[PDB]
DNA sequence: ACGCGCATGGATC
DNA sequence: GATCCATGCGCGT
């Protein structure tokens, strides 16, 4: 029964993206939870805090008061529950009050965990899409053929997360350079082979849960992945 | 095979000379399943056999035949196969969520599972009262409407009914009291149609059966409803 | 009135209850064991010699069997005049060329369409 | 598998190992759960065991009284939970409130085996 | 298998000439399974039994016999197959509420519980 | 697997075997559920059954009454809740009144089994 | 006194 | 964990 942590977990990022998107707004509509758009993870956990701590009135409607004033808790006000000066006035607990105690707990561990630092740090702030899939294909100011992927000394959990997110990364590199290519007419020009070396690790014949998150982004590469 | 049966677009291996039909009938009626290893020309194949398909057509004519091919394309290279088919995506293709039955309309929209019995009562009475009120038929076929049946119901009326109940007040009677711009009202079958706008009050004197307990069901219920 | 078209690149990973049902079938080349026990117990012992040629098969060749065809065969498709649009990338060609300007701006705004 | 139970024991034993710690503050920000730092096993069950009798108040925030006096559970006052003498005081159950203690009972099981 | 034991509805595959009855009390009494792929004839072959199993009338009168079976009929075929059969679709078909033995009448009607 | 009787079975117990040790008290802390020391079992019955009798006032306290005097639900007076001529005092109904009862008749049961 | 409102709790899946 | 429900305590007429 975690369709209401979920719930919340999506509205926060989803909005969050949008707020810290400074562009096109025809754009910021389409905006969404699996949308590579930059959203600040400590105001996500200023929301639900928040959407913990809220009172509805009389009417239903959950209200609230900060520096600002007092506002009603809507699609065009719910932005201002990013920050921790807000108060909640009401009459009754609200419809997330108290049911998010254990979920901001657990959530906090993972971004203060210094096992993610490469991940949920604070230099994850200053880098763009672009900075990310340059250093990861040598594209950068430095510029190199082969990029190697020092994982040696590392745990399994960060490890898995490295291999998974990267193998999507590119995959999806792949597949969105092929669709750029085909609206030119032309075959993609940038072939990428990715080395797994020692493969036992993270892509074995068994079928546990840890072994489970970077076996399809290896067999999605293995599947259909030379097409792109 | 019979000569009308025959269905050609293969030859033999070892003689190509020699060409192998297979039974028309016979070979679509029974599902058919291809495999093979990546670059074995499965694509191919089946690109091959539905274009055999298309000018299978017995003469006496020029135009189209009838064939009726839907292919579920994950890979965006069965366009270039056939130049005059339709190609339908998820940006241009609609498919209406009023033509689900009641089995996708739980799936699609409730998350809850094993204790949303009130929450799934209100859900299908939304549903089916919004079916029959926008109905423009015979009033025989309109008394059996049910929650399966595929006719066009307001998804936006249907969480303003969810949206006024769980505001509704009852009565020192066990009642539910309405007031709207017409007048006053009371909740049953032949009133609950005013229920699907947001101008109505509720009026009474203690909390109804849905009072406060449907804000995280409008809450899910919204967020798949806005989701891109 | 409503069939179906199984397209699956091996046969051990689509569930039996529709993989069943399909009484035509199109072997390609399997270099997978398992998969050429799934393709030799689909036919009967006489005409089980032939899906040994299953892991040689080259591009186009395939093994049809079921009530269409009159014996389960090593056929070769027709050739597609009008091919889907899948064509393999030349690996070692587009290395050896330059390195590619490749215009990171378009891919990643296109990504972040989707 | 409990991911609650797994959540306070990490959350205990880190914080357990920064109060033991006696050096660089900056070597004190990367000791995490992993990390071979000394932390006593007696106040990790006693931090456990508190959090088993969590109540909060109407702010959802849990309140306990030391000898000291009363203080709100955060990050700065999670230390004093380590120590025995700690009552809780609040009205509502807390969040961890009777969901440790088949934890509590296994985890002083093997710690006063001799 | 006893003369006035046999119920015979095919003959053998190899030669058509000879019949191969079955025991019929022994055919009916003990369940009958019968599976195959799609389009095989598991239709044809259950109205196959049926139909001699209405005609299996002992010597000495006139009009139908004693058998009883109910189909339950999901395709709509055996219609065809016995024309002189009642035909119950759910719009005419009444199964009172109040037929239900309490604990078909607990969950009908409750989607709730414990 | 109720788990209301698991935990009250151990305070009985744990608690029993405090009272009776007659050891330094250094290992009286270290006394768990899983210690082999004498506890009276009968006085486990007393516990139990006198839970079930529960009672609980305005500021949600559970007070009973002895030969000695009033005392309250304190770790120190719960020793004395051991006895059978106790009477509570209260204004409702307690925490773990009425789930108990069927706890102590399976325990009463074994006891008395010859 | 009773009614309504809110809060705590626990029963399940 | 959420939904649902019940019991209870407090503040209002
Ligand atoms: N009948 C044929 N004769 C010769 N070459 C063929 C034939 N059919 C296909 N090919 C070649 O085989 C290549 C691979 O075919 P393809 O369309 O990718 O099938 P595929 O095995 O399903 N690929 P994939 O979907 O990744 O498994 C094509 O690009 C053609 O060059
Ligand atoms: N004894 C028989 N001899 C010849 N053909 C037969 C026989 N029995 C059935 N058929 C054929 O079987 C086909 C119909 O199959 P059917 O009786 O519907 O089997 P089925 O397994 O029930 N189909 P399905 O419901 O999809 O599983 C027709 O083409 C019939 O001609
Ligand atoms: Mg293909
Ligand atoms: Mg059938």
């Amino acid at each position: 029964n975690d369709h209401n942590q979920r719930n919340v977990f999506r509205q926060a990022i989803t909005l969050n993206k949008k707020i810290h998107f400074q562009g096109d707004p025809a754009t910021k509509e389409i905006i969404s939870f699996h949308s590579p758009y930059y959203f600040d993870i400590n105001e996500v956990i200023n929301y639900i805090n928040n959407r913990n701590n809220e009172r509805k009135n009389k009417d239903n409607e959950h209200i609230w008061s900060d520096e600002e004033g007092n506002f009603k808790f809507d699609n065009e006000n719910a932005h201002r529950l990013f920050k921790e000066n807000v108060t909640p006035d009401g009459s009754s607990a609200g419809a997330l009050n108290g049911k998010l105690l254990n979920f901001v707990d657990r959530l906090q561990s993972k971004i203060f965990d210094k096992r993610l630092d490469f991940i949920l740090g604070e230099g994850s702030k200053s880098v763009t899409f672009k900075e990310t899939l340059e250093t990861l294909i040598s594209y950068g100011k430095d510029k190199s053929n082969i990029t190697i992927l020092d994982v040696s000394g590392v745990p399994f959990e960060v490890l898995s997360i490295c291999v998974s997110l990267i193998s999507r990364l590119i995959f999806e590199f792949g597949y969105h350079s092929k669709k750029i290519k085909r609206k030119s007419n032309e075959n993609q020009d940038i072939p990428i082979l990715i080395v797994y070396e020692e493969a036992h690790k993270y892509a074995p014949k068994s079928d546990l849960s840890k072994y489970r998150t970077s076996k399809e982004a290896i067999e999605r590469i293995a599947k259909e992945g030379r097409k792109y | 095979i019979d000569i009308n049966d025959r269905f050609t677009f293969s030859s033999l291996s070892l003689n190509t000379k020699v060409s192998v039909p297979v039974n028309g009938n016979r070979f679509f009626n029974k599902h058919i399943a291809i495999v093979g290893s990546t670059g074995s020309g499965k694509s191919h194949t089946v690109a091959k056999i539905l274009q055999k398909a298309v000018d299978e057509k017995q003469e006496g004519y020029k135009g189209l035949n009838n064939s009726h091919i839907i292919i579920f394309d994950i890979h965006s290279e069965y366009e270039n196969a056939f130049p005059n088919s339709n190609v339908l995506n998820v940006d241009t293709l609609t498919l209406p969520y009023w033509l689900l039955n009641g089995d996708e309309l739980e799936e699609l929209f409730l998350d809850t599972e094993a204790n949303d019995h009130n929450q799934r009562n209100v859900f299908r009475q939304a549903i089916t009262l919004n079916k029959k009120i926008h109905f423009q038929g015979d009033p025989a076929t309109k008394e059996i409407i049910s929650f399966h049946s595929p006719y066009y119901f307001d998804i936006n009326e249907v969480i303003n009914y969810i949206n006024n109940r769980n505001n509704e007040r009852k009565n020192k009677d066990n009642e539910h009291i309405w007031s709207d711009e017409e007048g006053n009202f009371k909740f049953d079958n032949e009133n609950a149609h005013r229920l699907f706008k947001e101008n109505v009050t509720p009026d009474g004197s203690s909390a109804g059966a849905l009072n406060g307990k449907l804000l995280n069901f409008v809450d899910r219920l919204q967020s798949k409803i806005f989701d891109k | 009135g409503v069939t179906l078209l199984l397209a699956s690149q091996r046969p051990s990973e689509i569930s039996e209850t529709i993989f069943s049902q399909c009484n035509t079938f199109i072997s390609m080349r399997l270099t997978n064991p398992d998969d050429q026990n799934y393709v030799k117990r689909l036919l009967p012992d006489t005409v089980g010699d032939i899906t040994n040629l299953l892991p040689s098969l080259k591009e186009g060749e395939a093994l049809i069997m079921g009530d269409s065809i009159s014996i389960p065969s090593i056929v070769k498709i027709e050739k597609c005049t009008i091919p889907p649009s899948s064509i393999d990338i030349k690996y070692l060609d587009e290395w050896r060329k330059e390195w590619v300007d490749s215009e990171f701006d378009k891919i990643i705004e296109q990504w972040s369409k989707s």
